[PDB]
């Protein structure tokens, strides 16, 4: 999604990253 | 995206930067 998808293309947070973790 | 920082992150680089923000959990 926008963390993981978008972020390659955009970026994402690390902060946002903790979710996924 | 919730933050209005962002940094470009892929394939093991995005994943290793998940496990950095986690405080190497266990990666």
């Amino acid at each position: 999604q926008d963390l993981q998808t978008l972020c390659c293309t955009d970026g994402c947070s690390m902060t946002d990253l903790s979710a996924l973790c | 995206r919730a933050a209005p920082y962002g940094v470009r992150l892929c394939g093991r680089e995005f994943i290793r930067a998940v496990i950095f923000t986690c405080g190497g959990s266990r990666w």
